[PDB]
């Protein structure tokens, strides 16, 4: 019932796009494909393991062998931006395993990453027995990022919040983090950090 | 002649990272799983993680899912372990292991052979004194001794009477208590009648804190 | 009652 | 291989002339199953003749029961042919009074 | 005592045609109850006992199938064994399979029970643990080590000790009358002289059930092995069985020979004398 | 994925040994098993449940039938004194599944039962705001014991450490157990009492 | 340099008998050391090298069943071809299997084999990965598909990998003094004349184990594969093995003819001339 | 050492 | 598709005449396995022979070694005679003292 | 290793039962019966999906397809009236599978519905700081019920207790359930309601 897929995926345009499903023996599973742009519904793309549909061009092939289902897109044109997901049925589960998803990005932009600006909880707010971080993000390309709190050099888990991100005015993303404290907690550690990762590689504040 | 080479254990603090890694030689390493198999001191073996020979997949044990990942590099012949948020419970010993069979797509049959291992043990660490509280004896045979609480690291030593005193006397392995400090107790024989007679001084060193202490123990 | 099914050699 | 059959003609009830019994011949011990078997009334063949279901035995030799009602007389003699695989030319075995 | 209830299967391929001639009968003790003939126009099992059609046609319908498949199968293994044995199509072969329960006097689970031969030679059979096979031959262990892989041993298990007992039990009872019947022998001995210094007496036991019955000619009261003949046990036709043990003797001596009948419907053992 | 052996098996020299490795159908998998001895990594005696490697000397047999697996050491030597694993492959579960191990001993001396010195907390530690229950294993063979906690008739969990066992001057294996408690614990309760468990049997202070 | 273990199984059908005339025979290197044959009264893994019965009964018995289970698959499998390929019961046909595994100077595993081959023609053999099998024919790939769906690619691997190197370790300790031996060719020179004109000089080399060997004739230092005769190399029936090479010759020239011996075991090559 | 158990065709 | 044996006749050592060696006869290169092999003392079928046991090459053609005591003299020339079923009639190989 | 059954199930006498024990792929399972009269032991009567014992009348008929096991009565008895258990065996579970359970009921009186009486804790049970509502069901046939309370519009998890139901006089069920509370919840909510239900149809209070 453990299926694992890339978060996202970006290809140059004309080039060839691969999205995999990880799994133990998958292979041995039937894998399927779904495609879901942003509104709609998912469409099926790949079913069992390599056959197309009627309407979904040769371009996209399917595959699946051992411990790895791959989604193969060739000649990648601008409208394969979507998500995907891959399918199994867990026999041993009684439960259908959707992947965690794919967004493919094939970029129009060159690649940029994000700008990171963090706020304080303001006096007002803290005269208001609240704390807020805000940390806020923009500016990036593809639109893919991860957010950690750091608080004096260790992890921070419950208050925090993310939003997912959205396409700018420039046609590139941005997404804000928040983290709830006690103003008691707010003094309590000397320092807190927002830490944003963008293509493995990391900025922080 | 097939041999295997665990490095990079060690003493590590708990929330770190740390990165193991078998050096192998005597087959070609592109070609076979490989495992990683540990062992809590005084425990049983306990499986970790398997790859197989191109590192396609990654079969995880549950208890060490999304901390661990498992690599190998065929190009150097070099298994991988990489720990995240290191925690007290990854205090063990990490053996190393080829699957016997060939291009198993799964690490199904047995592992033969092993690494010597390396030893990752994660703690608060800091150096301590230890504190040394009299075991009085009871008010035939007759015992007593010393209790050495709550030291790091390892260890101490103790003697008695200056070390004069060998007849009767047993120390005891210390114990890991669960705070991460060891502790240790330590007692003499002697005839049941006669206590009165000498003076009964236990003397620990202990050379991690340069502490030395000499407590005399004595009766009701 | 005759058994359920049959065996193949 | 083949096992030759066992024959014996014998009647239902102790004879007795001009009462109805019943000529059983009764084949048993032979191997395989293709029998012939007929009933005769002084070297005639009796045509109200049937048999058993196809059984066998432990060493799996097969046995079959032919009878016929009859009522016996003390000059009218009868017989069973059996050919078989086993048998070249048709065994006749007469129906004793006492056997 | 037990009783019991056996199955007897018989397939023989007929070179040229296709569906072997089958023929499937079986018995309780020793009452036969069901008939099934491939090249009977029925094509249906039918009944041979009085007390077996007060079973339904849930019974019967599925006891049908339950032989056309068994037919089935015998088919094609005819073709499978005509390969492990390297025959050709022009012959005629036979297939003989014997499965059954034994029960005891309460009720109980006893004995299972399940033989298979080819050509009247034994092939492949069930141990008495259930828990294994024995194969006969060569061929029969490529059977065997087949059957080994899908765990046929136990699973005739669960056949033996659940639905055949619990048909040999509710036979038992539905026809309490005929199977449970006891039947004395009605005995008479016979006086045929055959030269001018020795004759054959003959003991004859008419009308017994079940089978089972022992004859013993004794000469003084030992044991006489020697000049006695046995007819194998015949059926009457009519549900009860016969069976005659002759001896011969020299004239004058006829006081001295004693013919013994044991049958368990018979109280005490029989004496006859002539 | 549950395989049980025994915790120590105890046999005389040039006797023979038996080691069991019992599990749900675990004779529909293929067992293998390690013998490890102080210090050193374990070594494949036996694979796929009777296989012997090509040092592995005869007298060491594999077994695996049914519902357990069962190690043999027939002509038991001195140095077959180590601990011993099995292991197996449990297909459910993604999970290569070791037994408990199995400490042989093949004894030397005869049988002693242990020396249990059970030592009440100090005053001094009582004015240092612990309590610590001192229970000294000392003079037993072979080196197996457990040690259970009883605050009046009444099972202790936490608070219980206990070393492993280790060999004396003379042979004999000791060991020693802690219960660390709050000086209100060890007023609570009327009388405490220190279980030692070996061969069998249970001696108390 | 290596050493090797090998099978060889050969089954051929006999026309009008049930049971295939069976031979399985056991090398190591060059020297055979276990052997099986159908109409052998032992009916048992016989013993055919000195080292090898010092494996306790336990090997023995095993082993024996191991290949009359082999023969039993055969005899089955003598069937299953003769309907791949449609053929009559009355002729005979052979199949011949061979397994074995290659293992280094270290013990290391180096290669595995199994090759199966009906009729002296190829049908299936286990690829080099031990991961792929290639059908010869047609009739093979129904079988080849067969196999890869039991995962016969992957279960051939873990014998080979496992019990059959641990066997052949195993064995080359047990009769080491026999199996690590090297035996220099015993080498000699022949001069037979033919005509006024020419001769024959033949190069013998007798004596000599493994049976690797490399007879080559040579004019003026100049390769010789023309008027060169080779035999292939015999076994001399007691471990070693036999090879001649001859050439002919123009005479007045043998001095000009030189030949070379190339062997594992010699230390350096021979040279023979007139 | 023999193969544990055969391949059928 | 059928091979045709290669055969080859030779003694185990270099032959001295009155010292016991002895005689070989090699088939190889034969298909299919049914094989007919003896040794001959001047024309004559040597009884205490035993052979080698069925193995065969990497194409598949097996191969046999029979073998037997024997003494050689000089006016003693012996030979193997080989039917096969490529064989029309059973084939001769004298022994040659340098072949 | 989830085998579910009906509750309870109640048919005219002589009409035709039918219970069901529906379960993923129990098609593919051996499935048994049990009927457990009153104070007696389980008595089985229908083994491996459609075989019936020597003693179990052909009336009792058993079936096993697809999702769902049936057992099926015809021309109900009176003396039908028990409790009925199916049996499974998980076999990727090591575990024996009880359904659970089925009251089949032979009606001989009509149907009635429950006759509810709420109680509300007394003033004399307030001074000993205890709070219980006694909900008092009766009169209903056939013997099943099922109770909810809820405490302004909030359903109740503990505290509440629940008697088995029983035959009154006139052969209808009873049966009572209690909840207790602390005064100072009996104070919090402005109202609380004893929900039962029976035969699809709930009374309340």
């Amino acid at each position: 019932s453990v299926s694992t897929q890339p978060p996202s995926v970006s290809v140059a345009p004309g080039q060839t796009a691969r999205i995999t499903c990880g799994g133990n023996n998958i292979g041995s599973k039937s894998v399927h494909w779904y495609r879901q742009k942003p509104g709609q519904a998912p469409v099926l793309v790949v079913y069992d393991n390599n056959a197309r549909p009627s309407g979904i061009p040769e371009r996209i092939s399917g595959s699946n062998f051992a411990n790895t289902a791959t989604l193969t897109i060739s000649r990648v044109e601008a409208g394969d931006e979507a998500d995907y997901y891959c399918h199994v049925w867990d026999s041993s589960s009684d439960h259908v395993v959707f992947g965690g998803g794919t967004k493919l990005t094939v970029l129009g932009q060159p690649k940029a990453a994000p700008s990171v600006t963090l706020f304080p909880p303001s006096s007002e707010e803290l005269q208001a027995n609240k704390a807020t971080l805000v940390c806020l993000i923009s500016d990036f390309y593809p639109g893919a990022v991860t957010v950690a709190w750091k608080a004096d050099s260790s992890p921070v888990k419950a208050g925090v919040e993310t939003t997912t991100p959205s396409k700018q005015s420039n046609n590139k993303y941005a997404a804000s983090s928040y983290l709830s404290l006690t103003p008691e907690q707010w003094k309590s550690h000397r320092s807190y950090s927002c830490q944003v990762t963008h293509e493995g590689s990391t900025v922080e504040k | 002649q097939v041999q295997l080479q665990e490095s990079g254990g060690g003493v590590v603090q708990p929330g770190g990272s740390l990165r193991l890694s078998c050096a192998a030689s005597g087959f070609n390493f592109s070609n076979y799983g490989m495992h990683w198999v540990r062992q809590t001191p005084g425990k049983g073996l306990e499986w970790v993680a398997s790859i197989p020979y191109d590192g396609s997949h990654q079969w995880h044990a549950d208890s060490v899912k999304g901390r661990f990942t498992i690599s190998r590099d065929n190009s150097k012949n070099t298994l991988y372990l990489q720990i995240n948020s290191l925690r007290p419970e990854d205090t063990a010993m990490y053996y190393c292991s080829k699957a016997r069979i060939s291009y198993l797509s799964a690490p199904a049959w047995w592992f033969d052979p092993w690494g010597q291992g390396t030893l990752v043990t994660v703690s608060s660490a800091s150096t301590k004194g230890p504190s040394v509280f009299p075991l009085a004896p009871s008010s035939g045979t007759a015992a007593l001794g010393c209790l050495v609480k709550d030291y790091f690291p390892e260890p101490v030593t103790v003697s008695w009477n200056s070390g004069a005193l060998t007849s009767g006397v047993h120390t005891f392995p210390a114990v890991l208590q669960s705070s991460g400090l060891y502790s240790l107790s330590s007692v003499v024989t002697v005839p049941s009648s006669s206590l009165g007679t000498q003076t009964y001084i236990c003397n620990v060193n202990h050379k991690p804190s340069n502490t030395k202490v000499d407590k005399r123990v004595e009766p009701k | 009652v005759t058994e359920h099914d049959t065996l193949l050699y | 291989i083949q096992r030759t059959p066992k024959i014996q003609v014998y009647s239902r009830h102790p004879a007795e002339n001009g009462k109805s019994n019943f000529l059983n011949c009764y084949v048993s011990g032979f191997h395989p199953s293709d029998i012939e078997v007929d009933l005769l009334k002084n070297g005639e063949r009796i045509e109200k003749v049937e048999h058993s279901d196809l059984s066998f035995s432990k060493d799996w030799s097969f046995y079959l029961l032919y009878y016929t009602e009859f009522t016996p007389t003390e000059k009218d003699e009868y017989a069973c042919r059996v050919n078989h695989v086993t048998l070249s030319q048709p065994k006749i075995v007469k129906w004793d009074r006492d056997m | 005592g037990s009783h019991s209830m056996r199955y007897f299967f018989t397939s023989v391929s007929r070179p040229g045609r296709g569906e072997p001639r089958f023929i499937a009968v079986g018995y309780v003790d020793d009452t036969q109850f069901v008939r099934f003939d491939s090249d009977a126009a029925s094509q249906k099992m039918e009944p041979r006992a009085p007390w077996i059609e007060q079973e339904g046609p849930e019974y019967w319908d599925q006891e049908t199938r339950n032989m056309k498949a068994h037919s089935q199968t015998d088919r094609a293994n005819l073709g499978t064994l005509r390969g492990y044995y390297n025959q050709s199509e022009d012959g005629s072969h036979t297939i003989q399979i014997m499965y059954g329960c034994d029960v005891g006097p309460d009720g109980r689970f006893l004995r299972g029970y399940r033989q298979d031969a080819y050509d009247g030679k034994d092939y492949i059979a069930l141990n008495e643990d259930l828990r294994s096979w024995t194969a006969a031959d060569m061929a029969a262990q490529i059977t065997k080590r087949k059957w080994e892989a899908v765990h046929a041993a136990e699973q005739r298990r669960v056949y033996l000790e659940g639905r055949c007992v619990d048909g040999l039990r509710r036979y038992l009872e539905n026809g309490k009358e005929t199977l449970q019947r006891t039947d004395p022998p009605k005995t008479h001995m016979t006086h045929h002289p055959i030269s001018d210094h020795e004759a054959t007496l003959r003991c004859w036991a008419l009308g017994f059930y079940p089978a089972e019955i022992t004859l013993t000619w004794q000469r003084d009261g030992e044991d006489q092995t020697q000049d006695t003949e046995l007819v194998e046990t015949r059926p009457a036709g009519d549900g009860t069985f016969q069976k005659w043990a002759a001896v011969v003797v020299p004239s004058g001596e006829e006081q001295r020979y004693t013919c013994h009948v044991q049958h368990e419907g018979l109280p005490k053992p029989l004496t006859l004398r002539w």
